[PDB]
DNA sequence: CGTTTTATTTTTTTTTTTAAA
């Protein structure tokens, strides 16, 4: 009904009359910058949004199919060429074959893109451009996908164009060629992948929020068909929101399999979006505990093992020396019962953790946590689909009561003490998987609640192996204490009574500003000078007496001085100078002195 | 200027270059660029000498001493390299007679080694006939598979045995078999013929730079005559190869074809 | 200048895995 060249008109209006001046700093010619950047030979692709048109008029805002459009405009300035020979593999190979000497798509050289979920994807949302996030599932990769190739004739040379959109296909011939024509004088047909269009090609299942699925409803995936530049665009279990098209597929082949207009609908793609910039405001701020005040609000106190933790944040210590790496991450280990909010702290690092994980007592056996296998003779073979401890890489997976799990669930965890190591003679492989996550153990004392009586590993019932891979073993009881618990709980009840707990002691840190002035910690590397290294390794050694004189205390591993060497330097990454100093590890003795000396009294 | 209609190669270019090259050669490196190191002749008229003398066919040889050089021949190689390297070859069964004119010249070479990759995790339409060399471990032990180039045809009157080599995959038809005077009807069987031996086996990648909790993807492809079994099958090696690609049979009712493109690597070598 | 196209299910033995007073 609307005129499609009408509109053509419009566009070239939009385009050309665009220096749009709202701001100091836009009589430039914008998509003119991009233009040239055309004319640069750089940018393939360009972006269109709601604002961009909005101003411009209101049809269109509901009149943009998302399909003529798309191909009306990329013939529209195909042919615009307002603006150097050998910069494209094909594209000067067309000067090759016009040495001697199209549709503006087999020149492609260049593409352009533009609240509510899958369960809510109404059934009229056909070629509508809509708005959905999802979590991805099934990562798989990519390949080369044709678009038209070159069956040239060879005895009559035209190099045939067939330009697709399907999915399947089907060969061209010998030769619809002209002088292959009536004319006697033809031979056969044959492609040239050189002179031949493709394109990348990534896709995978994507699976429900899970946190707006009903009482009664089992989540649910669609398919994701992502072609061309933007490939490569999002790992598993990122979760994501897309904006593209919902589009049927016309499965055809059989003649009665198909044929009732089955419709096995997908998807296809624009973006992937995931729910110094910062260097002005961070010299606004120079400080280092205010993170520990602004970092979980939830509980008042208790603030050791939360800087006990924001050091594993902070990391920082590594070194390649004999070829061999060192194990630059952090493992805590945790006993108690109290009402911790274990599982507050547990997720508060989940959610502002960015890459974290989290599982519990007995959901993950040892197969699942990390790499296992499978059964079907409906799919083909079976693979290893590695677990959360598989996946945690730079970064944590928390296990909740892990004493609880099993005994020899602790050996495939161990095994990844030794980071990095994941060894399977399972699929005929010594594989290695590359365990590189930080380990978080959270688990409560034996029969009791800590009997003092039965004393450690008497009451404990863990074999040594484990503790020794464990930097910091903690036990929490804080037994009957008058005053105690009232900061506590009107503490609790403020964010009852309210919604934001601290009020007037601190600037509170949302997850973006926390993050990023955590981003740019790492990347010290800092100086330990060298009075250091004759210094500490006698202040190891008052360790080592007084655990020799009594007899009945803990072991020790080569891995406690290694741990006490490796927290220190780590925390200089926040305090950004590449000073590891004297207060960078007399506050690693200081935090390791308080790990222990506090159940007796 | 002689030159496939969709290309900017030729066979003289090249092969001059390269035996200007190859006379550009005492060992460049032992010789010319590494001259503290020495082993003072063109390595190549050396090994005619030390391959002949060692009587001890299919030599090994690189091309990363071709940076001194012109460079075009470096692209124009690295970029139609199924087309210019039997031309590199027939520079060298042309210095045959550089140090011995009357051999036995019935022998031809093996053969690169000298492009760089990263990983194998992500490539591009751009990467598709190049060079390319990447490196991991073995997963399995493979058996052979031949392939065919010709057909050895029979008769039913006075003997037309005819016969004649593929370019790769037709035989023509006029009522007989070169028409020669078709007292019969065309004739054909498959046998008598040359064959071409390859098999198939994977690697696993495995270096320090895999990414975060991810699997294994892996590679894969055939050998070529000589390539076939020079495997203790299972360990940290590298190959290098072209990258190659193939349509695939859409469905299996008839002769559809699919939109998406298999690939795999050309076969060519190994490093120890 | 005419006359024709197209579907498979249950059980084994191995290697995985899993159960009760
Ligand atoms: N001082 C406090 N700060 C914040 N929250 C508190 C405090 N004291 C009690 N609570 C609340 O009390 C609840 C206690 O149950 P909780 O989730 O702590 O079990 P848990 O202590 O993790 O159990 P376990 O330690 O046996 O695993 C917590 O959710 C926490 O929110």
């Amino acid at each position: 009904r609307r005129d499609y060249a009408q509109d053509r008109e419009s566009i070239k209006t939009f385009l050309s009359e665009f220096c749009k001046c709202d701001d100091d700093g836009k009589k430039e010619f914008v998509y003119g910058s991009q233009l040239v950047k055309l004319a640069h030979r750089e940018q393939v692709l360009i972006t269109i949004d709601l604002d961009d048109l909005a101003e411009f008029n209101e049809s269109l805002a509901e009149a943009v199919n998302c399909r003529r459009y798309t191909s009306i405009f990329s013939d529209v300035i195909a042919e615009l060429l307002p603006s150097v020979h050998a910069k494209d593999a094909l594209d000067v190979y067309i000067e090759h074959r016009l040495m001697m000497e199209f549709p503006s798509e087999l020149m492609k050289r260049f593409e352009v893109g533009f609240a509510h979920s899958i369960r809510e994807v109404k059934a009229q949302h056909i070629g509508k451009l809509v708005t959905v996030r999802g979590i991805v599932t099934r990562c798989t990769e990519v390949k080369p996908m044709m678009v038209v190739a070159t069956y040239t004739c060879d005895r009559c040379g035209s190099e045939t164009y067939q330009p697709v959109n399907s999915l399947s296909f089907t060969p061209v011939h010998d030769c619809p060629s002209d002088d292959c024509r009536v004319n006697k004088a033809g031979g056969r047909l044959y492609l040239q992948t050189r002179g031949s269009k493709f394109v990348k090609f990534q896709e995978v299942k994507m699976q429900e929020h899970s946190d707006q699925v009903p009482v009664g409803h089992i989540p649910r995936s669609m398919t994701i068909m992502c072609r061309g530049e933007v490939t490569r665009m999002a790992q598993p279990g990122d979760h994501i929101v897309v904006s593209g098209v919902f589009l049927p597929l016309m499965r055809t082949g059989f003649a009665q399999m198909i044929q009732g207009l089955l419709s096995e609908t997908f998807l296809q793609a624009h973006r992937i979006i995931c729910i110094p910039e910062e260097l002005e405001e961070l010299a606004q701020d120079d400080f280092y505990e205010r993170l520990a005040t602004s970092l979980a609000p939830e509980i008042y106190g208790h603030l050791d093992v939360k800087k006990a933790l924001l050091l594993l944040l902070v990391g920082g210590v590594d070194k390649r020396p004999d070829g061999m790496k060192i194990r630059g991450n952090i493992n805590i280990c945790l006993m108690g019962d109290p009402g911790v909010a274990k599982s507050q702290l547990l997720g508060y690092i989940s959610r502002l953790a960015v890459r974290s994980q989290y599982t519990t007592g007995r959901g993950s056996s040892g197969v699942g946590l990390t790499a296992a296998v499978m059964k079907d003779p409906l799919t083909g073979e079976m693979t290893l689909e590695g677990g959360a401890l598989v996946l945690a890489d730079q970064g944590v997976c928390c296990i909740d009561e892990f004493d609880k799990m099993a005994d020899q669930d602790r050996t495939a965890i161990h095994e990844v003490m030794e980071q990095q190591t994941i060894s399977i003679a399972k699929a005929g492989i010594m594989t290695t998987l590359n365990a590189r996550v930080s380990i978080l153990a959270a688990a409560n004392p034996a029969f009791g609640r800590y009997n003092p009586r039965r004393t450690v590993e008497q009451n404990i019932q863990l074999p040594a192996a484990l503790l020794s891979r464990f930097d910091l073993l903690w036990l929490i009881q804080d037994k009957p204490d008058r005053d105690n618990d009232l900061r506590l709980a009107k503490h609790i009840t403020y964010v009852h009574s309210h919604s934001k707990q601290p009020p007037t002691r601190v600037k509170a840190l949302d997850m973006n500003l926390m993050r990023r002035y955590i981003n740019l910690c790492k990347r010290k590397n800092p100086t330990i000078p060298d009075e250091l290294t004759d210094y500490i390794v006698g202040a190891y050694v008052e360790l080592r007496r007084e655990a020799r004189n009594q007899k009945d205390m803990t072991f020790t591993s080569a891995r406690n001085l290694l741990g006490i060497l490796r927290l220190s330097t780590a925390l200089a990454r926040l305090r950004l100078s590449d000073s590891v100093e004297k207060d960078d590890v007399a506050e690693a003795l200081r935090l390791l002195e308080m790990s222990k000396d506090s159940l007796n009294q | 200027q002689l030159v496939v209609w969709g290309t900017n190669v030729v066979v003289s270019q090249c092969k001059s270059k390269f035996k200007s090259f190859i006379m550009r050669f005492i060992d460049p490196s032992a010789e010319q660029d590494e001259i503290s190191e020495n082993i003072n002749q063109p390595l190549y008229l050396q090994k005619l000498e030390e391959i002949h003398t060692l009587e001890e066919p299919y030599l090994n040889l690189n091309c990363a001493h071709l940076k001194t050089f012109d460079q075009d021949l470096y692209r124009q190689l690295i970029c139609y390299p199924q087309e210019v390297i039997p031309g590199f070859d027939m520079a060298i069964n042309e210095m045959f007679f550089e140090r011995y004119p009357a051999a036995l010249l019935e022998h031809q070479i093996q053969v690169f080694n000298a492009d760089k990759t990263r990983n194998m995790r992500s490539l591009n339409p751009e990467d598709m006939d190049q060079l390319i060399s990447i490196s991991g471990m073995v997963i399995r032990s493979s058996n052979v598979i031949p392939e065919m180039r010709e057909a050895f045809f029979s008769c039913n009157i006075c003997s037309f045995s005819t016969t004649v080599e593929v370019d790769r995959g037709r035989i023509n038809q006029p009522t007989l078999c070169t028409n020669c005077n078709t007292n019969h009807c065309f004739r054909l069987i498959h046998n008598r013929s040359e064959f071409t031996d390859k098999q198939l086996v994977k690697l696993q990648e495995s270096p320090d730079d895999m990414a975060a909790g991810q699997t294994p993807h892996n590679v894969l492809l055939y050998a070529h005559n000589d390539l076939v079994d020079k495997v203790q099958p299972g360990d940290r090696v590298t190959v290098t190869g072209i990258y190659r690609a193939t349509p695939l049979k859409t469905g299996g009712l008839s002769s559809s074809v699919k939109s998406v493109y298999k690939t795999h690597v050309d076969v060519v070598h190994f490093r120890k």
